[PDB]
C-alpha cells in the first residue's frame, strides 16, 4: 500500500513525520521547549544532529513566545513546526492562538497567514499526570473558527495525520495521545504518506449503535463493542472522530441514520466537552432516526486528579454501563 | 565563581544594585527645536528630494488624520486613530529602512505606509469597508495591511506582533536575503507577556530585529508612573543583551540616525536593537519645516501651495471611498480557513437563502452583488 | 420591594454594586487598565475619590499580569474586583483563569482558594466592534469547572447579579453587554440586593415553545416571542439563562417538557458554542417530550466581521425563522 | 528634556548602550568553600542553635530525597523532584523570613517547609496521596502546601505564582502588619510572561515582596545560553524599577544576609527586591559542616549519631505513609467549587452507582470507606 514499513511506536511516528518533513522541506524548522537533545518524550530525537541546529532548535521557557514565534516563522511562508511540552501548558498561548492565529488569514483579507504553522503537543491522561499532565485541551480550541484541531489514536495514524497538519494550509493544533508513547508499535511507511484532516474513520461496521471516540479512547470504545457484542449480542459501528474542527458531520450521521443510537466518549469533562457539539449536531440532522437519547460518556467535571485517576476516566465499564441503559432505553 | 548562569567576580560585601532613573539613558538628538544641526558629524545630510519626501509624507498624513478624524465624529467612520506626535518617528523611520524590510505595528504607524506610497484610496477604503478593500471590509478601521509593501495587518490585541515579528526575522536570518524586521509598538503594549517574550527570543534566537518603542507618556489615561518604574523601555534592552538607544522622536535626523544604524548592525550581525523614542501624546513636523527654511529648500508659497495641494488629493480620496459599495456580504464566510469548509459554505448558503426572505430587513442597498 | 430606586443604564448600575460592595467591604479593592479616571466605559468613576486611591487602582498594560495579582489578593482573603478592558483581551489571562484561579480551591484541598475573586469584563457585539471589540468568550470559559460565569441583561439584573458574584465564594467572570451600557435606563435599587447564581429567569410564561438566551440576546428572544404570537400565534416561554455555569439545568428541562420546543440562540459563534451543552442536556432529560429538534440560532463560525455585522448576528429574523420551521417540523 | 515617559539629558552623539555581560553584577559570598568567614564586617554571628537548625535541616532533606528518589524508581510514587544543590538557598532563606511572611514558589523550596517544622508524615502524605494529606491526593507527588505555615500550594504551571505573590502582598500591605511576601522560581521560569508581569507589578504598585530566583544554568536541558543572553537575572531588576543582587547559593549565610536585609527594606519601604542565588544542577552541606567544625560546633560523632537518626525518623514516616489507606474516592468530587453544585453531585452519585455494580474491577482495596 504505503511502501516499505517498520514498526514503530507513537513517539518514532512522530519523529518519522517529522524526519520526513524536514527532508523534503527545505524551509522548516521545529523547535520549542528542549526539543534540541531529543524531547522529553523523545520525539526529536536525532533531527538536530541529522538537520542543523538551525533547524531543530530550543527556545526560552515561554509558551506564548513559541506560539507568536512560530506564526511569525509562518507569516514568511516557511514551515513552523512548534512543540508545547504538555498540552496543560499551552494555555499561555491561548492568545497567539485563538486572537491571532485563527484569524490571521481572515482578517487580512488573505494578504497575510500563518498557514504553515503546526502546533504539537502531548495530550490525554497517563495513569498519574494529575492537574497539570493530563489535560485533553480540545474543546477549547473547537470554539475558535480558522485553526484546526487533529488528535491520533495509534503510529500509523500519527505519522499519517501530523504529515496532513505539517501540509495543510491552515495553523493546525496536533496532540498526541502520551499513554500511546511507548504503548505497542505497528507497522508505519517509512515514506511520508497523508492522511485527510476533516474525515472521520469508522474502524468497525455495526448495525446497533454507534460509537465516537478519538485519540486514546477508540481503544475503549472498540473494547466496549467486544463487550457489547459478546454480553448483549449488540452491533456496534466503532468511529474514530480523528479531527476535532473542522469535523465530519457526514460520516457520524450516516452512520447514525443506520443504527438509530449514539454514544460519544471522551477523556475531557462532560460539560462544554466536545461531546456536546457533536450530539447537538446529530440530533438536529439524525432527529427522527433517534431511537434513543445520544448519550456522551465522559470525564467528570473536575480537574484531572492524581490517586483518583481509576476512578475519574471514562473507562470501558462507565461506557458498558451506559450502552446497556441506551439499548434498554 | 564557577556558575554556568552567569559570569562575574564575587564579591565580599552586601550591596544592592539600584536602578538609575534620575538620569536615565540619555536623548539623542541631532536637531534643536529651531532646526539646527547641533553636531555636525551627527548630520546624515540626506539629499533635498529625500529631505522633501519626508516633510511631504509627514504633512500629507496629518492632512489625512484631521479629515478621518472629523469623519469619525460625524459618524461616517466607526473609529479612528490619529498619528499626531508620530509622524516623525514614523516617516524618519521608514526612511531609513530598505523598500523591502518587514514592518510589524500597531495603531501610529500610518506614517510607514506613507512614506512607502501606499495610496490614499486604500487607507480610505479600510476605513470605510469598502470594496476596494483588500482586507474585504473585516476589520475596524486604521486596522491597515500591504503585502505590495512589506506592512503585515495591524491587529487590536496590543504586543501580539512583537514575538511575531521574532520569527519573522529568524526566517529572514535563515533565508540569507540581507532584510531586516522592525517592529512598533507603544510603551503601554510593552506591559505586556509578549514584550519580554519576544525581547528574550530575540537575544537567544540571534534574530535581525528592530524593536522601535514609542514613548509619549501615556496609555490611554494610564501616565507611565502607572506603567512601570525602571528608566523607560530603553533601560530594559541590556537586561536581555539587546543594544539599546533612547531618542527624541520629534528629530525626524535622530530617528532617521539611529534606524540607520541599527538596520545595518542588525543585518550584518543577526543581533536585535531597541530603539525608544520620546513623543508627547516642539513637533515633529514644525522642527523640519525649520530645517527647510535655513536650507533654503522651501518657503511660504511652497507650504501654501502644498497645503491646498495634499488637502485636494486627500478630499478626492474620501469622496470616493465614502460614494464605494461595501464588499458583497458572501465575503464575511471566505479566508476563515484557505478552503471553505463544508460545513461553513452551509451557513453561507443558509444566509443567501435568508436574504432572499427577509432581505427587505437588511442594508442590501449599498452591498456589491 | 428592595428600597428606594433610582434610573440607571447599564454603566451605572456596575458603578452602584462596585459601590455598595466599597462601602460594606474595607477589603474590597478594583484594579486593571484605566479605572482610576472612572473606566474607558464608565464604570467606575467617582469611585477612586470617594474610596482612595489604594482601593481602585490603575495596573500595567498586561492582563496575564492583571488576573495573577488579582488571584494573589483573592488568596489573602480580601475581595479582589479585577476589570478585562474587553472581553476579546481575555485571552492573556487564560492560563490563570484555567490553570489557577479554578483549579486553586481544588488542588489544595481547600489549604487555600480565591473566592473572592471577580472578573468584570465588557462584552458582547456592539454594532461596528469587528474581531476585537465584539467577541462573546462564555464558550470557552464554560469548559473549566471551578469557575461561575454569569451574564446580565438589564441594569437591574446586572446590579444584583453582579454583587451575587462579588460575595460568591469562587472566582467567578462577570461579562457586561456593552451595547446596553448607555442603552435605556430602569430602576435599580440604590442600596445592595443580590440575585442567585446558577437561577435561571422565565420572563414570560408561554406553551408551544422554550427560547431561551442571555445578555442583549434576551432582547431578541422576547421580540421573537412578541413575533410569533402575532404572526403565528404560537406561544413562546421565554428564559433568561443568566448563569452560564454552573448553569440552571432543571428550569430550563421543566420548560421544554412543558412546550416540547427548544430554540436556543446566541451571539457566539455555533460549534463549540455554549448552545450545543444546553441542547445536549436537554435532549438527555427531555428526549420523550420532544416534538421537533432542538434549534440553535448562532453566530456563524467565522471571526467577527466589521462591515458585515448586521449579516452575522442572530438577528430576530434568523431566530424567527427557525422558530417557524420548528414549529412546523 | 521634557518627556513624561523618562528622566534624562539629552546626548549629541549616537551610542547604542552595551549589555555587560561578561563582568556581570559580582555574586555575594560570606564564607569560602572551606567554611571560612571571609570579610568580619559580613558575619552575621547566627547563634549556635540556629545554626545547626540550619544544618539539621538541609540534612534531613538531603536523607528524604534519598529515600522517596528511591521511592520514585520503583514505582512505589508516580513523581519526585529532589533538593540537591538547594538546600542552602532554602534553609538560609526561610531563617531570615518571619514565621508569617507568606510563601509562594514551585518545585524546589520543600527546604523551606523543612525549616518551618513541617512534619515527615505530611511531606510524604502528599506523595503518597494518602489519607493524611490535606490536598486529599488530588495533586502529583511534590506539590506541597501548608496553611498553617504559610506556604501556598505548588502548581505544575510555571511562573503562575509571580504576579499572585505580587497581588498577596499588595493585600499585605493595606492590611498593614509587617508581613513580606516570599516568591521562588528558577531561571527557567524567569523566561515566562508572567515574570514580567509580577516584577512590573510589584514595582508600579509598591509591594512588600521579595523575589529569589534560583538559577542553576539549566532548566531540564536547556543551559542558560539558549534561556536569556543578558546577565542572567539580577541584571534584569534594575530595568524595572527593582532593587536586585546576586549571591552564592552554595553559602547559607550569603543567602541569609541577603534575604534578612531585603525583608527588613521590603517591609519598611513597600518596594520589591530581588536576589539571584547562583547553585548547580562545594556543597552547602559541606560548606556549612566546615564552618560547624570550626567553631567547635560539630564533629564527626555528631555527624554520625545525627545521620542514623535522621534516616530512622525518614524511615519511620516513609513506612506509615506506605500504609496507610487513599483517601475516599468521593473526595474527587469536592472543592471544585466551595459548595457542590447539583449536577456535580449528581455526577458523584453516578459514580457511587456504578462502584456498586462494577466495584470489583476497581482498586477499592486501599481506598477509605
Ligand atoms: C491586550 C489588549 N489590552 C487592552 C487593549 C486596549 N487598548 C487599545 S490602545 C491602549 C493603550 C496603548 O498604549 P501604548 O501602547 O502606550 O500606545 P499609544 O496609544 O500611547 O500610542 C489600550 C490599553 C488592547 N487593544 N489590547
Ligand atoms: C508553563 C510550563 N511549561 C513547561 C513546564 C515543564 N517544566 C517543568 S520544570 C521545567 C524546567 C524549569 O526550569 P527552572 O525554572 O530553571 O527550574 P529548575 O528545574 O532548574 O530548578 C519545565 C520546562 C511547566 N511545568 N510549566
Ligand atoms: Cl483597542
Ligand atoms: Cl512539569
Ligand atoms: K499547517
Ligand atoms: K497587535
Ligand atoms: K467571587
Ligand atoms: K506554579
Ligand atoms: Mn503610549
Ligand atoms: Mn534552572
Amino acid at each position: 500500500e504505503y511502501g516499505q514499513t517498520q514498526k514503530m511506536n507513537l513517539f518514532q511516528s512522530v519523529t518519522s513525520a517529522l524526519d520526513n518533513s524536514l527532508a523534503k522541506d527545505p524551509t522548516a524548522v521545529i523547535f520549542g521547549e528542549d526539543v534540541a537533545f531529543g524531547g522529553v518524550f523523545r520525539c526529536t530525537v536525532g533531527l538536530r544532529d541529522k538537520y542543523g541546529k538551525d533547524r531543530v532548535f530550543n527556545t526560552p521557557l515561554c509558551e506564548q513566545g513559541i506560539v507568536g514565534f512560530g506564526i511569525g516563522i509562518a507569516v514568511t511562508g516557511a514551515t513552523a513546526i512548534a512543540e508545547i511540552q504538555f498540552a496543560d501548558y499551552i494555555f499561555p498561548a491561548f492568545d497567539q492562538i485563538v486572537n491571532e492565529a485563527a484569524k490571521y488569514r481572515y482578517r487580512s483579507g488573505d494578504l497575510f497567514n500563518c498557514g504553515s504553522l503546526t502546533i504539537r503537543s502531548p495530550w490525554g491522561c497517563v495513569g498519574h499526570g494529575a492537574l497539570y499532565h493530563s489535560q485533553s485541551p480540545e474543546a477549547f480550541f473547537a470554539h475558535c473558527p480558522g485553526i484546526k484541531v487533529v488528535i491520533p489514536r495509534s503510529p500509523f495514524q500519527a505519522k499519517g495525520l501530523l504529515l496532513s497538519c505539517i501540509e495543510d494550509k491552515n495553523p493546525c493544533i496536533f496532540f498526541e495521545p502520551k499513554i500511546l508513547y511507548r504503548a505497542a508499535a505497528e507497522e508505519v511507511p517509512i515514506e511520508p504518506y497523508n492522511i485527510p484532516l476533516s474525515q472521520a474513520e469508522v474502524i468497525q461496521e455495526g448495525s446497533d449503535v454507534t460509537l465516537v471516540a478519538w485519540g486514546t479512547q477508540v481503544h475503549v470504545i472498540r473494547e466496549v463493542a467486544s463487550m457489547a457484542k459478546e454480553k448483549l449480542g449488540v452491533s456496534c459501528e466503532v468511529i474514530d472522530l480523528r479531527t476535532i474542527i473542522p469535523w465530519d458531520v457526514d460520516t457520524i450521521c450516516k452512520s447514525v441514520i443506520k443504527t438509530g443510537r449514539l454514544l460519544i466518549s471522551h477523556e475531557a469533562p462532560l460539560t462544554g466537552g466536545f461531546a456536546s457539539e457533536i450530539s447537538s449536531t446529530v440530533q438536529e440532522e439524525c432527529f427522527l432516526n433517534l431511537e434513543a437519547p445520544i448519550s456522551r460518556v465522559c470525564g467528570y467535571d473536575t480537574p484531572f486528579p492524581h490517586i483518583f485517576e481509576p476512578f475519574y476516566i471514562p473507562d470501558k465499564w462507565k461506557c458498558y454501563d451506559a450502552l446497556r441503559k441506551m439499548i434498554n432505553y | 565563581p564557577q556558575f554556568p548562569g552567569a559570569s562575574a567576580e564575587f564579591i565580599d560585601k552586601l550591596e544592592f544594585i539600584q536602578p538609575n532613573v534620575i538620569s536615565g539613558i540619555p536623548i539623542y538628538r541631532v536637531m534643536d527645536r529651531q532646526g539646527q544641526i547641533i553636531n555636525p558629524s551627527e548630520d546624515p545630510h540626506l539629499p533635498k528630494e529625500k529631505v522633501l519626501k519626508l516633510y511631504k509624507s509627514m504633512t500629507l498624513l496629518n492632512t489625512m488624520d484631521r479629515i478621518l478624524y472629523e469623519s469619525q465624529r460625524q459618524g461616517r467612520i466607526s473609529f479612528y486613530m490619529t498619528n499626531y506626535g508620530e509622524e516623525g518617528t514614523h516617516v524618519g523611520s521608514a526612511a531609513a529602512l530598505d523598500n523591502t524590510d518587514l514592518v510589524f505595528g500597531q495603531y501610529r504607524e500610518a506614517g510607514v505606509l506613507m512614506y512607502r506610497d501606499y495610496p490614499l484610496e486604500l487607507f480610505m477604503a479600510q476605513c470605510y469597508g469598502n470594496i476596494s478593500d483588500l482586507g474585504k471590509g473585516r476589520q475596524m478601521p486604521v486596522h491597515y495591511g500591504c503585502k505590495e509593501r512589506h506592512f503585515v495587518t495591524i491587529s487590536s490585541p496590543l504586543a501580539t506582533q512583537i514575538p511575531q515579528a521574532v520569527g519573522a526575522a529568524y526566517a529572514a536570518k535563515r533565508a540569507n536575503a540581507n532584510r531586516v524586521v522592525i517592529c512598533y509598538f507603544g510603551e503601554g503594549a510593552a506591559s505586556e507577556g509578549d514584550a519580554h517574550a519576544g525581547f528574550n527570543f530575540a537575544a537567544t534566537l540571534e534574530c535581525p530585529i528592530i524593536f522601535f518603542c514609542r514613548n509619549n507618556g501615556y496609555a490611554i489615561s494610564t501616565p507611565t508612573s502607572e506603567q512601570y518604574r525602571g528608566d523607560g523601555i530603553a533601560a530594559r534592552g541590556p537586561g536581555y543583551g539587546i543594544m539599546s538607544i533612547r531618542v527624541d522622536g520629534n528629530d525626524v535626523f535622530a530617528v532617521y540616525n539611529a534606524t540607520k544604524e541599527a538596520r545595518r548592525r542588525a543585518v550584518a550581525e543577526n543581533q536585535p536593537f531597541l530603539i525608544e523614542a520620546m513623543t508627547y501624546r516642539d513637533h515633529p513636523i514644525s522642527r523640519l519645516r525649520h530645517y527647510l527654511l535655513s536650507q533654503g529648500w522651501w518657503d511660504e508659497e511652497q507650504e501654501k501651495a502644498w497645503r491646498k495641494q495634499s488637502r485636494r488629493k486627500v478630499m478626492e480620496a474620501f469622496e470616493q471611498a465614502e460614494r464605494k459599495p461595501k464588499p458583497n456580504p458572501n465575503l464575511l464566510f471566505s479566508d476563515v480557513y484557505q478552503e471553505m469548509p463544508a460545513q461553513l459554505r452551509k451557513q453561507q448558503e443558509s444566509l443567501a437563502r435568508h436574504l432572499q426572505t427577509y432581505g427587505e430587513h437588511y442594508p442590501l442597498d449599498h452591498f456589491d452583488k
